[PDB]
This record gives structure tokens, C-alpha cells and sequence, in this order.
RNA sequence: CAGCGAAGGAUUUGGUGGAUUACUAGCUAAUAGCAAUCUA
């Protein structure tokens, strides 16, 4: 290309190292604490002394800092060159930075990690080299004047230049600004990327989980009516779902449950995918919480389902899986739940389930049955499912009482399932 | 009857609520310091 | 402002590449 | 244009089977020639008619789909009888048969033999060097049951059993569109589009006479030992040539020429003739 | 049949067939050998322009061609030639009357096969000349060993053994002495691709359904399998520039790039060539490069580029998606009406069956366009129908 | 660790330094020819700093269905195979030939229907020629084109008796004080019904009516009903084979629409009820198989001057059965105003509320609307206008979501005045003034 | 205001790619080697 751009590249590359006075106290004057003029007498060992007893305090609040107390924060760190070395323990050095970035982000209310990390950016620089990791652990918090003040002396990656004309700017960066960081798979590879850092670190919180999430469902929402765009959007959203649940936390299964809801009702999935999901949302369940929302999770799960088959048996290897993880009565007192949510095609599949792959406990389906009111062609699939079932066991006093009870209510239902299936003189025989 | 099994079929089906690209922007006021399980209420009682 | 996806003269860098040649051999 | 979709006279001209299509769906209907209403309907949008022709013998039609199956379809009883299914969800594009043996053509290039009195696929093959391919017709020698005579763009003739290019002929610059023997060494090509259909000997090959109409052809009936054939125009008249391998001695015009106004002073375009 | 006033020069405006070409490198160039039915044609990869074309026609269509260095090995009805800059350096007859289906070159042993599983090798007289003269030996596989034969290829790092593709197996040989070596294992369906890989000693190998099995043949093993629902798998290739991707190409037009360090779809291209005409037909990476060439059988060749990462830190999680760059096609069906543009000779228009119109250049071969079907907008204030 | 052992190469020698490529990997500067299993040994070290070698070939040798499904599939939606209903706010229209283009007519178009099983459109408008189309995807012609001098028609439909479905009566109605019934039979026999026996004084026109069927309820001769509008609160209830006066109803207000809704009481035992609404929009919702007298009556929530009611979801006037089994009750009912409001009504609750609230009220087209009519399924509500261009809007339900992609602007409605759908087809037709009438399918039907 | 009018219309502008001369492949120490190396 042409000169001038030529040379900006090499002026981006060895930004980092001071040539002179001048572009020495310009990159030496940025910092998370203190302005311009009083950064620009500080020496290394003064923010050296009080980063480490920012640290110590913060080692004693938390357990986990005496590694980067050993590796990072010693007393060799301040001679410690970053742009003097080979590429080889610069890697080392900028991936145990962004350990301490990830186990830090959380510490960002209080100011001891304010002075822990800026000796950190006035050392290693890792507000000019290495700057996303920073970002993108404390986006967080980007209404709070740390974040204004990151920004403010941050140079500002290819991916989140939406937040260029907020540099220097007291407005804090707004949500929908936020959303159009999120707005491109460019960058959402990248933050699932660092979810899966955040999981296999077991660094997952309540508050990043929040906000993550937050603006997961805010992307759906903006991508509702694309289908093309959407469509380009599952295999990533679902990714992190899938390996959300993998792990422990109950905050961030039911943040799995979120994501996984909002999208099924954005578009409607295959049977096969929700079926995984349903089975992988109940692999990993195992507080009280995450039991309960993902109850929830499941039923609306399957009343966003259409087609043909939707109403089907779930399998048997998913139905004893859900009934080992739920027993009978907690679906009947979910069903006893005041608030009533539509669960009707999960409760359809259940009973057709629970009256083909168990076929011996049939006080529960008719209890449930009377728990619940339900439409007419699963009623009918429901009691087709028992015609079969009356004729390849024999007939027992718990199915001829909910076989009257659908004669009690809607008589010709039953009677056309048998001009479909014999004829009620047949059934009277069978009775 | 296979058309009116299938009209009952496609009668069988009540209001949904649809998700639009305005719909989840109240969540960014109360994100902070609020528990998750109340934020899946809460996002349950927008979606229904 | 977006995030500026943007394209580049693209250039053919140096090939490195095994050659078939040394794989035979002969009895001696 | 024509509402109907395709029509087919039977043997003796003496019924019309024809596929209109009624609010996006094909429906078939039959007709004597001198009221019938046993519309068979199709099931949905997604299968529609591509060639039909009749069997002679309980009386029946049978018809290529447009995704594998060929309905063969009774006219009394008003319903498909049998389904010839192929292997293949790919839409067929001719059939032909004589006495048991039926051909099938594929838009896979592939050839299928059925028997309509023992309901199996008998063979199954494609064959290099033929590829846009559209309709054969089985040249009769008695029982010549080989020697079949494919043809889109550039005629070939088929053997069955050493099944391979015997003969091509010139074809045409467009698909062909209609490919009736009318004798036992000659037969009329004519493609979509063009004016000109033109009488090949299926042993040498030479093109002897050049018919030219007066529009584009849409179909043609011939007499049993071809001294007369009647076309149809795509503008709705018809010619018919008189004695047409007899002699104006490489290029035979039309020599009779109907079309069928009314007393309005409007045309009616006529279609599908049939000449015995 | 012979003329005297006319004689035929060049069939000009046509670009690919459909048969796999191959590409060939010289120094830090890369060149195409594509083959447009019975001639072939050498371009360039860098600019794309045309570079050469075989000086006389083949006596029947080429069936399989591939590519050393400088020579170009053509492959017809009994025949194969090998060829320098486009002109015929020498034939080599078979000893049958079996078509030939397809070849490899490694080292000395030239090795082609016809269509009943039937392997001639052929050998330089000299270990220092330029290209395989000399017959060496006649293998042959039988039905016992496998099913009929569907490629081979000599993967690298093997002294002078060879790999047969069949339908249902793979076998080594080791061709200095004739021997069969290394029978794999059965596979339960018809595989049709097989492509080498640039990591040490694997293959891999792309069936009927869309599953493409990963053999080791050292260990005589699979070690990875990728699934994809019903998918006519055609042509695979590597990445070889570091960063190790998979890409696939199904003959429904598709073009799927894997990721292999962490087995995820990097990017789908869906309906890049035509269905009908065969779909991708053959794709590959140019070796060290991170740009694709593409070839359809609907007279299309493409080049697509993957562009740098815009994830500084992260680097290869974020890959951006592939870029299109240069390309050169014809019209896919045969041109309905032709006229002749400028008085100079220069410019000819073409309108094809396939609806489109093409400005060809008779003079230079890179300068022939695709007219384009963008409406001038009715400034009178109507609307476009 | 090899499964196999070529027993070949180990017995071989190589001479390296021969050429320039092959004389690196030596490792001495006294070593000439080397050993086989040395060499593949030597060049096998030299492909892998020749290309590295990655971990994934090293990684290993083949809660994981989510991400092994993800990963397998492509198409994300099931919709491909069946859908068995719509797909919300995005519908998959396309355009089929303009049905008035074989035989164009002058007037506006202020009719259009349906032959409730045969593949026939009907068109009516001012310039008093009632057109009969057969219809199809590429090219629909005219069957038929009775003219009647004098009588300007208005609306016009087919209908069939239910018993024995061989009557196929047309019935046709203008401004005038008399209206046309016709027997089809492929020169034709019309009737002109104009005797008014009970009331003589409340028809100044007859250019509202609707037809409908009803039973006889002590016995069973299922027969048919014309409903006409009247003045003040009028709408009198004919015979439709006779032309005898059954009854009529009066309303308390000026009647402004009706609509007419079965509904099953057995097997092969049905009740008509008629919804009759005013300006001021409190509706009266009376059976007729009995005596015309008042079983329910409510309000509807607005409307300041309501225009247009309209049924829908089961059978109705523009969906009609064929075999009195085969008749259906309705499940939705919309209201339309001046104001453009339309409220539409669920009625699988609301025959227990007395003021029912609505399920939605949208308001997309702005002005007055003119024609709405349901899918014959219940699925698309179809609402237009008669007063600026493009004034037709979609509405999906039971979500009540109008759809997004169509119509654009660049559609060519024209000012409609009139529609009508297929019984079957999903085959959608639109009217205008200027005189076409245009043709689109809905192709999930 | 009108009409034109297939699930939008009409404009501003960046970047890349292809042309703007007539298409015989790269490098070097060049009757050859290289393309993994010109070194002993």
C-alpha cells in the first residue's frame, strides 16, 4: 500500500517501547489512579510498594494471589523488561497476565484490585499489548468509573470500535451500545471463547453471568427477524449452552436455561436439538434452584415446538433420565402451581411416555389429568395410546376409572377413537 | 376426517407472546446485585 | 462507528513443501 | 395458452385423457369423442403430471409423476390401481410400452424396465455418452422388444442387451419435444420450437424429408402406414400432410391447412388432433 | 472432416468441465491445470490469467490429469501424455484396451489404473531425467482385495509404497517389488474421496454419506471420524500453513470448513458452484497459503481467501470468514447467439442457455466479462416491475 | 506399534549426497550411504520441521448430544418437512397470473367468491356483468359471463344445499329492490326474487345479504337462507330454494354488518346463530333455528362507528361445509371500525362473559376498513380497506402478529375494494376499481 | 392528487477483486541445478 499506512503499522507495532523523553512521559502518564501530572513523576518502585499491599490484602481476601505474588509481583518484576524479550516468554508472560485478568474480575467493586492491577498496566503495559482480555473481563462493569477510566486510557481494539466516540466521554457506554458491541459473531466467538476460560477456571460469578446473559438475550432479540441471521447465530449460542451446563455453578446452569428458553422461543428448533437439550439441561442437574428452572425451561421448551410429532414419547433412555432426576410428585405440584404456566404438549409427551415405557403406574397420569385441563388432540392421542395399551395388558380398575372419566367428560372423543379403533361394544367386551 | 383432525390439530394452539428486538432492554436496569434465579423469573414473565 | 471489516491486498507468501522425489530408493 | 396441461388420444381415437391443473392441483380427466366426470384428483402441488399414455387389455392409463412413481391408473375404477415406484426421488420424463414390457426414463439419465402383468422392476441402467435425455419410443419389429430410440438434442438408438450407442442421428438445436415411429424404417422427430419435423431412416440414417409447418408444432397423430400425418400448430391450426415420403422433393410443405373460428370473428385454437 | 479454407484454432470462453484438475508449484508460484474437455489449459493462481494450452487435441476427452513440477500428465482413453509447458513431450500406450481412471506421481514410479483394477507403473530409465519413459511392472488389484478402484495416491514420507482407494477398502503396496503390504480394514459404505494429509502419514477419506474417516496407515487405524447429515461428499483438502483446517466439498455446491484442533465448522458456503452441473468438483489449499481454488463442473474456477484474525489475542478461535477473490467462468450451457463487437476483432458477445450474457476477448483470456443485469432506475418516478 | 512390516526397506542403501535436496539430513561429513529404516527415520523428522506437527492427530482416536447434534447438523428449523400451520410475520407468498387478464371487466370489482368445492371464481361489479372464472396457476379463463341489464350488482355468491349438493345456485344483488337467483347448468334459467311478504317498508335496497344454511330441528330438511339488510334495525331471513319470508329481526340501532355462526349439537345435529352489530358496536347474537329472538348480547370494548363484523376459524359463509357432519363451530370473531381498530375475539371463553375483553386490537391500516375475511382454516385474517392505495394488511393468528415482509409497497393491490380465499388451495384473490383482479397463493397450504 | 408496480423503493460513499496493450510458468552463478539448500 502506501507509505504513510505502511509506517502506521510499524508505529502500532512498536507503540509499546518509549523511543525519547517526550513519547516516554506519554506512555508512562496512563494510569487507573492518578491524572496526568502527578503520574508522570511516579517511579516503579513507589506503585510497586503499595501494588503489593494492595495485593497482600487481597491475597488475604482471597486465597488464590500468592502464585502471582511468586511469579508476577515480585521483586524482580520491576526490572522485569516486557518489549526486551523473545516471543516464547512473552507468551508466558501475557497468559499468566491474563490468569490474573480472569481471577481478578471479579474484585472490581473495590479498590484494592484498583491498585493491584495498575502497577500491572504501568509495568507490563498491557493497556496498549495486551488489552482485550482486559476488556472483555471487565466489561462488566461499564457503568462505573473504573470502566470510564479504562477507556479513557485504553487504545481500542479492531473488534469493539463502537465505543470509540465514548473515550474521554463522562458518559458511561450505554446498553444499547452494548448490544452493538454483541452484535457480530466476530465477536461473540471471541466472548464464548473466554466463557469457556471463565468455566474451565470455575471463575464464573453471579454478576458476569448476569450481565453475559443479559446480553445474549438482547442479541436474540435484535436478531428476531432474521432468519438468516439467527440461523448463523445458533451454533455458537447453543455451544456455550451446552457448555455452560457442563459445569457446577447453579447461577450459570440457569443462565444455560436462559439462553436456551429465549432461543426456542426466537425460532422453532428441530426435535432432535431440543430433545438434546432436554436431556443435556437434565444431565448436570443438581441443586434445587436449577431444578425448578429447568422444569420451566423444559415445558416451554416443548410448547415451542410445531409439526407433526410433536406431542410424540420421548425415548426411553430421556424418560427414565427425567424421572430419575424428577420424581412424580414434584411434577404433580408443579402442576399444582398457582400461576399455571402452558405446559400442555410436555404434560402430552409425558403421559404418552409414562403410559408406554412404565405402562404400571396409571394413578399418576390420572391424577395429573384432573390436575390439568388439556386440548383435544392430545386427549385423543393420549387415550389412543391407552385403546393400545388396554388390549396388550389386561385391563385393571386404575384404567377403566380414567376411561370412564373420558367418558364422564366429552363422550364422542373416546367414541371416535373407536369407530378409528373397533367399536365402544368391543371396548364394553374389554371392560 | 383427516382435515378436520388436522383443523382440530392447528386449533389446538393458544396465544404464544413473540420475542421483538425491544422487548428485553429493562433487564440492563436491575442487573446489578440481583439474583439469577430471580432474573429467570423475571425473564420468564416478560416471555409470558 | 462499526467495526471496520475490511480487506487487504493479499499477497503469496514463500511455499515449503516436501517433495516426493527422496521416497524411492534401489537395491545396491 | 392452453389450460390443459397435456392430453393423450387413446388407440382408435376414441377417448381423450387429459391433465388440466384446478387450483394448484392436477386433475385427470377422460372423454369420449362422440359427459364424463371421474376427475381423478392429485394429492398436492408437489406431484404433478409429466407424460401419460394409454395401455391396450383392461383399459387404463398410466402415468409418470414428477418424482419416481408411475400411477398406472384404471378409468372405471376411479382410482390408481398400481404404483410403480423407482429407487430414485427424481422426476421422470417419458414412458413407453409394449405388450408386458414397459420403459421408464429418468431425469438421472436411467433407464427402468417394469411389466405391467407382474408389477417388478425388471432392470436398471444407465448408459455413458446420453445425458440431457428426455423421450424414447420402443421401435416395433413384432416382438423387437431391443432396440429402443432415445432421443433430446441429438437422437440415439439403444439396443437392450449389448446396450450401447448403435446409431445417432442430427437432432436438433432444441430438446425434442415429439419422436413417433411411423413405419418400420422411418420416424418423425421434432423438437420444441421449431417449424420442422423431419422423417430419419433408422437404418442409414439420411434424413429423407424435411416437414416444415407454418408455427411450431405441439403434436402430431399419424395414419398406420404413415400416408398422412396431422400436426398441430402451437397457434392453434392444424396442417395436415398428404403422403409424405413420396416424391418440393427434400422440403414438404403443409398441404391442408384447418383452424376452427367461430362466427364472432374469433379463432378457437384447436389442439391433439387424431387421424385414422 | 478435413478442410481447406477454414481451419479451427481455439475453442475460446470456457474455463473448467468438471473433471478434478490438479495444481502444480514452481519456485513460489502456482499454477491450475484445468481440463475443458478434450484440451486442457494452464493458469496461473496468482493473477489467474491463462498461461498455456495443449498445442493439439487429445483423441478422445481427458478423463484424468495431474501435475509435477514442470510436466503435466494428461490421462485419455488408453492413453497418458506427459507434457511440458502445453506441449506433448511423450506418449505412453498402455498395455490394454481398458480406459484409464486415474494416476499419481511420486519419485520415479508413475502410477495409473484403469477401470478393472488394474495398476501400470512405469519407471524413469534414468534416475535423473526428467519424466516416467520406461514400462516397470503391471499390479493388480482383484475382488477379493477390495472393491473396484476409486483413487491412489502416494502418500508422503513412504519409501516407494503407494495407496489404493477402493470402494470399500484401502490397500498399500509397496511397488518396487510388486507386493500388496497392507490390506486395511473393511468399510461398510462406498467412500469417493481421499486426500492426503500434511501431518505424518494419515489420509483422509470421505464416503457416499457424509462422514469422512481419518486413517492412519501406519497404525492401520481411524483416529477421527467427521459426521454431516446426507451430504454426497466430493472432494476434500488441508490447510497447510500452520493453522491446520479440513474442507470438504459437497457435490450439492457446498463447501464446509472444519477446524481440526477443537473439530468445529469454521464456515459453511452454501450453493458456491451449481448443483446440477456436479457441484464442487474439485477443491483444494494451496499448500503454504491460506487462499482456496475452487472448481465446479459448471465452467466456473474461484479462488477464496481467508483473511487474517481480527482477535489480536485470542488469534485462532476468531477466524474470519473467507473472502471471494479472483475468479474465471464461462456461461455453463451451451451460447444460444453470438455476435462479433468491435471492427478490430477483439470483443465477442455471447448469450447462452443459461440466461446470461458474457463479453468474451478473443484477444486476451482474462479480460472476458459477465454483462451485468442491474436495472437503471426509472427516474420518472415508477417502480421496477 | 506399525500394523504392518513392509520387511523390505531395512536391507536398503542410499547414497544422500547424489543431489543438493537430499543431502541435509546427513549428520556427518563422513557418512555416504545410509541404512532404510535410518533413512525413513532421517526424512520423516525432516517432514515434520517441513510442516509441524499439530495435536490434533495426537489428541486422540475415535451431557455431549447438545453439542454432537450442533455439530452435526446445518438447517436449524424444522420447518422444511411439515410446519402444519404458519410460520408467524414472514409468510411465503407468491404471484400467479392476473385472474381478470383473459376477460378483463370495466367497473370495480365489488364481489369476488369462491365455488365452495369446483375450481371456480366468481366476479361482480358495477357494470352489471356477473363473470364466472375458472381459475388456475398459469392461465384461468372465463367459463361464463351472464350480463343483466338494469341491475347494477353489488356482492354475489355461489351457493350449494347441503343435503344433496347438486343445486349450485348463484345469488346476486345490487342496489335495486329485487335480487337474482340462478341454478347453474353449464342458456341460463334465473329467477328475480322480489316478493317481500311480511315487511314491505324497511328495504330501500337489497344490497347486503349474506346465505346461509340451517336445519329444521323437529325434522331435518337442512335448506338455505337468505339474509338481507334492511333501514333501521332490519335484516329479514328468507327461504333460498322458495322465497318465502321465514322471519326477520330488528335490532335497536342502525344495523351496519352481520355474519352468521354453526355450530354442532350432535352427531348430524346443528344451530345457526346470527351476530348482528351497529355503529355504536353492542352486537346481538341470536340462534334462528328456533325463533329469531335474543340469547346473548354484549358490547364491544370501542368503536365510535364500527363498519365491519366478520366470523371465522370454523365454517362460515366464505369457508362452507359439504357434508352436515362436516360443519364446524368457529373459534374467532373480529369487529372492525371506522376508526381502522379491529378487535378480534376469542369464542372458546368468551360465550360466559357478557362484556368480553378482547385478545387483541390492532390497528396497523389506519383508515376505515371495508372487507376482512378469515383463512377457511382460521390461521390468516385478511383486512382491507376502500380508501387509499395498498390498504390491505395480513394478520397471523393466534399470535395476532400482521405479517412483515408482505405486502411491500411495490405490490400492485391498487385501492382494493374486494377479496376472497380459496376453500382449499390457499389460493388468495384481490380486487380493485380500475378492474383487475389479482392472483396469490400462501404456499405453506 | 394520479398511475407504474411478484415477499420493498430511491439515493450517498469506503474497501477488495477483474479489465484498462496482444494471454509461452518462478529463482540462480543459466546448453544446468533449485523449487526442502548451495553447501565441504
Amino acid at each position: 500500500s502506501s507509505l504513510s499506512d505502511q509506517l502506521a503499522q510499524v508505529a502500532s507495532n512498536n507503540a509499546t517501547v518509549a523511543l525519547d523523553r517526550k513519547r516516554r512521559q506519554k506512555l508512562h502518564s496512563a494510569s487507573l489512579i492518578y491524572n496526568s501530572k502527578t503520574a508522570a513523576t511516579q517511579d516503579y518502585d513507589f506503585i510497586f510498594e503499595n501494588a503489593s499491599k494492595a495485593l497482600e490484602e487481597l491475597s488475604q481476601i482471597e486465597p488464590k494471589f500468592a502464585i502471582f505474588s511468586r511469579t508476577l509481583f515480585s521483586e524482580s518484576s520491576i526490572s522485569l523488561d516486557r518489549n526486551v524479550q523473545t516471543k516464547e516468554e512473552i507468551k508466558d508472560l501475557d497468559n499468566a497476565i491474563n490468569a490474573y485478568l480472569l481471577l481478578a474480575s471479579s474484585k472490581w467493586y473495590l479498590a484494592p484490585t484498583l491498585h493491584a492491577t495498575e502497577w500491572l498496566v504501568r509495568r507490563f503495559q498491557i493497556h496498549v499489548k495486551n488489552t482485550e482480555m482486559l476488556l472483555l473481563s471487565t466489561l462488566n462493569y461499564y457503568q462505573t468509573p473504573v470502566f470510564k477510566r479504562i477507556l479513557s486510557i485504553i487504545k481500542l481494539p479492531p473488534l469493539f470500535n463502537c465505543l470509540s466516540n465514548f473515550v474521554r466521554s463522562e458518559k458511561p457506554p450505554t446498553a444499547l451500545t452494548m448490544i452493538k458491541l454483541f452484535n457480530d459473531m466476530d465477536f461473540l466467538k471471541l466472548y464464548t471463547s473466554y466463557l469457556d476460560q471463565c468455566i474451565k477456571h470455575n471463575a464464573t460469578y453471579t454478576n458476569q453471568l448476569l450481565f453475559t446473559t443479559c446480553c445474549f438475550i438482547n442479541v436474540v432479540a435484535f436478531n428476531s427477524n432474521n432468519d438468516e441471521k439467527l440461523n448463523q447465530l445458533v451454533p455458537i449460542l447453543l455451544e456455550i449452552s451446552a457448555k455452560l451446563l457442563a459445569s457446577k455453578s447453579k447461577d450459570c446452569q440457569i443462565a444455560a436455561h436462559t439462553i436456551l428458553v429465549v432461543f426456542a422461543t426466537a425460532l422453532p428448533l428441530k426435535k432432535t436439538i431440543i430433545l438434546a437439550a432436554m436431556e443435556t439441561i437434565l444431565s448436570n442437574l443438581d441443586a434445587k434452584e436449577a431444578k425448578h428452572s429447568a422444569l420451566l425451561t423444559i415445558c416451554k421448551l416443548f410448547q415451542t415446538l410445531k409439526g407433526q410429532g410433536n406431542v410424540d414419547q420421548l425415548p426411553s433412555k430421556i424418560f427414565k433420565l427425567f424421572d430419575s432426576k424428577f420424581d412424580t410428585v414434584s411434577i404433580l405440584t408443579f402442576l399444582d402451581k398457582e400461576d399455571k404456566p402452558v405446559c400442555d404438549k410436555f404434560i402430552t409427551s409425558y403421559t404418552r411416555s409414562i403410559a408406554r415405557y412404565d405402562r404400571s403406574k396409571l394413578n399418576i397420569i390420572l391424577s395429573l389429568l384432573k390436575k390439568i385441563r388439556l386440548e383435544r388432540y392430545e386427549v385423543r392421542l393420549i387415550i389412543t395410546d391407552l385403546i393400545y395399551l388396554s388390549e396388550i395388558l389386561e385391563d385393571k380398575s386404575q384404567l377403566v376409572e380414567l376411561f370412564e372419566y373420558f367418558i364422564s367428560i366429552n363422550e364422542d372423543l373416546v367414541l371416535k377413537c373407536l369407530k378409528s379403533l373397533g367399536l365402544t361394544g368391543e371396548l364394553f367386551e374389554i371392560r | 376426517d383427516e382435515e378436520d383432525i388436522a383443523l382440530e390439530f392447528i386449533n389446538g394452539e393458544k396465544k404464544d407472546k413473540l420475542v421483538n428486538m425491544n422487548s428485553f432492554t429493562s433487564m440492563f436496569d436491575n442487573i446489578q446485585n440481583v439474583q439469577m434465579d430471580t432474573f429467570f423469573d423475571r425473564v420468564m414473565k416478560v416471555l409470558t | 462507528p462499526k467495526v471496520v471489516r475490511e480487506a487487504k491486498k493479499v499477497e503469496m507468501t514463500e511455499a515449503r513443501a516436501y517433495n516426493a522425489d527422496a521416497d524411492t530408493a534401489k537395491a545396491a | 395458452d392452453s389450460p390443459v396441461l397435456q392430453s393423450a388420444y387413446d388407440p382408435s381415437g376414441q377417448y381423450l385423457c387429459y391433465v388440466t391443473v384446478a387450483l394448484d392441483k392436477q386433475r385427470v380427466g377422460v372423454q369420449p369423442t362422440q359427459w364424463n366426470e371421474n376427475f381423478l384428483y392429485l394429492e398436492d402441488s408437489k406431484l404433478k403430471v409429466t407424460c401419460l399414455k394409454w395401455v391396450n387389455d383392461t383399459v387404463a392409463i398410466i402415468l409418470g409423476m414428477n418424482n419416481g412413481e408411475i400411477w398406472l391408473y384404471s378409468v372405471l375404477a376411479n382410482e390408481v390401481t398400481y404404483k410403480f415406484t423407482t429407487g430414485n426421488s427424481y422426476e421422470i420424463k417419458d414412458i413407453d410400452l409394449m405388450g408386458n414390457q414397459l420403459w421408464c426414463i429418468d431425469s438421472s439419465d436411467a433407464f427402468y424396465q417394469f411389466d405391467l402383468l407382474q408389477f417388478k422392476l425388471l432392470q436398471h441402467f444407465r448408459i455413458n455418452n446420453c445425458v440431457q435425455l428426455n423421450k424414447l419410443t420402443i421401435v416395433p419389429a413384432g416382438d423387437s422388444v431391443a432396440q429402443l430410440l432415445v432421443a433430446s438434442h441429438s437422437i440415439s438408438l439403444i439396443d437392450i442387451e449389448e446396450k450401447k450407442v448403435v446409431m445417432t442421428f442430427p437432432g436438433h438445436v432444441s430438446p425434442v419435444s415429439t419422436l413417433q415411429v411411423i413405419t418400420n424404417e422411418f420416424f418423425i422427430s421434432g423438437a420444441e420450437g421449431d417449424r420442422f419435423l423431419n422423417v430419419y431412416d433408422i437404418h442409414s440414417g439420411m434424413t429423407k424429408c424435411v416437414l416444415v409447418a407454418e408455427s411450431d408444432i405441439k403434436e402430431l397423430s399419424h395414419s398406420g402406414q404413415a400416408d398422412s400425418i396431422a400436426v398441430t400448430t402451437e397457434d392453434g391450426s392444424l396442417e395436415i400432410f398428404v403422403d409424405p415420403l413420396v416424391s418440393g422433393n427434400k422440403s414438404k410443405k403443409s398441404s391442408k391447412k384447418i383452424q376452427i373460428v367461430s362466427k364472432d370473428g374469433r379463432k378457437v385454437p384447436i389442439y391433439n388432433a387424431f387421424i385414422n | 472432416k478435413n478442410s481447406k479454407i477454414f481451419s479451427p484454432f481455439r475453442i475460446i470462453g470456457n474455463v473448467s468441465n468438471g473433471v478434478p484438475f490438479a495444481t502444480g508449484t514452481l519456485g513460489s508460484t502456482f499454477y491450475i491445470v484445468t481440463c475443458v474437455g478434450k484440451t486442457f489449459q494452464i493458469y496461473d493462481a496468482n493473477t489467474l490469467h491463462l498461461l498455456f494450452v495443449s498445442e493439439k487435441e487429445t483423441p478422445s476427452s481427458i478423463v484424468a490429469l495431474s501435475a509435477h513440477f514442470h510436466y503435466v500428465y494428461a490421462a485419455y482413453e488408453n492413453k497418458v501424455g506427459i507434457y511440458k509447458r502445453g506441449i506433448e513431450e511423450h506418449l505412453l500406450e498402455l498395455e490394454t484396451d481398458a480406459n484409464v481412471e486415474h494416476l499419481c506421481i511420486f519419485g520415479d514410479y508413475l502410477c495409473a489404473s484403469t477401470d478393472d483394477n488394474s495398476i501400470f507403473i512405469y519407471k524413469k530409465s534414468d534416475p535423473q531425467d526428467k519424466y516416467p519413459s520406461e514400462f516397470y511392472t503391471k499390479l493388480t488389484v482383484t475382488e477379493i482385495q477390495g472393491g473396484e478402484i476409486v483413487s491412489l495416491q502416494h502418500l508422503a514420507t513412504y519409501l516407494n509404497k503407494l495407496t489404493v482407494v477402493t470402494k470399500s477398502n484401502v490397500l498399500l503396496f509397496n511397488v518396487r517389488t510388486g507386493k500388496l503390504v497392507f490390506t486395511s480394514n473393511e468399510f461398510p459404505d462406498q467412500i469417493t474421496t481421499a486426500e492426503p494429509a500434511p501431518v505424518l502419514d494419515i489420509i483422509a477419506l470421505g464416503t457416499v454419506t457424509g462422514e469422512v474417516i481419518m486413517f492412519n496407515m501406519r497404525k492401520g487405524k481411524r483416529i477421527r471420524t467427521i459426521k454431516i447429515p446426507q451430504s454426497r461428499i466430493s472432494s476434500l483438502s488441508f490447510r497447510t500453513d500452520g493453522s491446520s483446517h479440513l474442507s470438504v466439498g459437497t457435490s450439492s455446491g457446498d463447501l464446509i470448513f472444519y477446524d481440526l484442533d477443537r473439530r468445529s465448522r469454521i464456515h459453511v458456503l452454501k450453493n458456491i458452484h451449481r448443483e446440477s452441473y456436479g457441484g464442487v468438483t474439485q477443491a483444494t489449499f494451496l499448500n503454504g497459503q491460506p487462499i482456496i481454488v475452487t472448481s465446479g463442473g459448471d465452467n466456473s474456477l474461484k479462488e477464496y481467501v481467508f483473511d487474517p484474525s481480527l482477535s489480536q489475542g485470542s488469534g485462532d478461535v476468531v477466524v474470519q470468514p473467507p473472502r471471494y477473490l479472483r475468479s474465471r467462468g464461462g456461461h455453463s450451457q451451451p451460447p444460444s447467439y453470438i455476435a462479433f463487437a468491435d471492427s478490430q476483432s477483439h470483443f465477442m458477445l455471447s448469450a447462452s442457455k443459461d440466461r446470461s450474457l458474457w463479453s468474451f476477448s478473443l484477444r486476451k483470456d482474462a479480460q472476458s466479462q459477465e454483462m451485468s443485469q442491474r436495472l437503471h432506475k426509472k427516474q420518472d418516478g415508477g417502480r421496477v416491475g | 506399534e506399525a500394523a504392518w512390516i513392509d520387511s523390505d526397506d531395512e536391507k536398503i542403501k542410499v547414497p544422500i549426497l547424489v543431489t543438493n535436496k537430499t543431502k541435509k539430513l546427513r549428520t556427518s561429513y563422513n557418512e555416504s550411504k545410509i541404512n532404510g529404516v535410518h533413512y525413513i527415520n532421517r526424512l520423516r523428522s525432516q517432514f515434520e520441521k517441513i510442516y509441524p506437527r499439530p495435536k490434533w492427530v495426537d489428541d486422540e482416536s475415535d451431557i455431549n448430544a447438545l453439542t454432537k447434534i450442533l455439530s452435526t447438523t446445518y438447517n436449524y428449523k424444522d420447518t422444511l418437512s411439515n410446519s402444519k400451520l404458519l410460520p408467524p410475520k414472514k409468510l411465503d407468498i407468491v404471484r400467479l397470473k392476473d385472474a381478470n387478464a383473459s376477460h378483463p371487466s370495466h367497473s370495480a370489482i365489488q364481489s369476488l367468491s369462491f365455488h365452495p368445492s369446483k375450481p371456480l371464481l366468481l366476479t361482480g361489479g358495477y357494470d352489471k356483468t356477473l363473470r364466472i372464472y375458472h381459475i388456475d396457476g398459469k392461465t384461468n379463463h372465463l367459463v361464463t359471463s351472464l350480463h343483466l341489464v338494469g341491475s347494477p350488482i353489488q356482492t354475489c355468491t355461489f351457493y350449494t344445499s347441503l343435503s344433496n349438493q347438486n343445486q349450485q345456485n348463484i345469488f346476486t344483488a345490487g342496489r335495486r329492490r329485487y335480487m337474482h337467483s340462478w341454478d347453474l347448468s353449464l342458456t341460463a334459467k334465473i329467477e328475480k326474487f322480489s316478493r317481500l311478504y311480511g315487511h314491505e317498508s324497511t328495504q330501500r335496497s337489497f344490497e347486503n345479504f349474506k346465505v346461509a344454511h340451517l336445519q329444521n330441528s323437529q325434522t331435518n330438511s337442512v335448506h338455505g337462507i337468505v339474509l338481507l339488510q334492511g333501514n333501521n334495525g332490519w335484516i329479514n331471513i328468507l327461504h333460498s330454494t322458495s322465497g318465502l319470508w321465514l322471519m326477520g329481526c330488528k335490532i335497536e340501532g342502525v344495523i351496519t354488518d352481520f355474519c352468521i355462526d354453526y355450530q354442532p349439537i350432535s352427531r348430524g345435529k346443528f344451530r345457526t346463530i346470527l351476530i348482528a352489530v351497529n355503529a355504536y358496536g353492542e352486537v346481538w347474537e341470536f340462534d334462528l333455528n328456533k325463533n329469531g329472538h335474543v340469547i346473548r348480547r354484549w358490547k364491544d370494548q370501542g368503536g365510535v362507528g364500527i363498519t365491519k363484523i366478520q366470523v371465522g376459524g370454523g365454517t362460515t359463509t366464505t369457508c362452507p361445509a359439504l357434508q352436515i357432519s362436516k360443519i364446524k363451530q368457529n373459534r374467532w370473531l373480529a369487529v372492525g371500525s371506522e376508526s381502522g381498530f379491529v378487535n378480534l375475539y376469542d369464542r372458546n371463553n368468551a360465550m360466559t362473559s357478557s362484556t368480553p375483553t378482547p385478545v387483541a386490537a390492532l390497528d396497523q391500516l389506519t383508515t376505515t376498513i371495508s372487507n376482512l375475511q378469515f383463512s377457511p382454516d382460521g390461521q390468516i385474517l385478511c383486512m382491507a380497506s376502500r380508501a387509499v392505495k395498498d390498504a390491505l394488511r395480513l394478520v397471523h393468528l393466534p399470535s395476532c402478529s400482521v405479517f412483515s415482509n408482505w405486502p411491500t409497497s411495490g405490490t400492485p393491490l391498487g385501492k382494493v375494494t374486494s377479496v376472497a380465499f380459496s376453500p382449499s388451495g390457499g389460493l388468495l384473490a384481490v380486487g380493485n376499481e380500475q378492474g383487475k383482479v389479482r392472483l396469490w397463493k400462501l404456499n405453506h397450504y
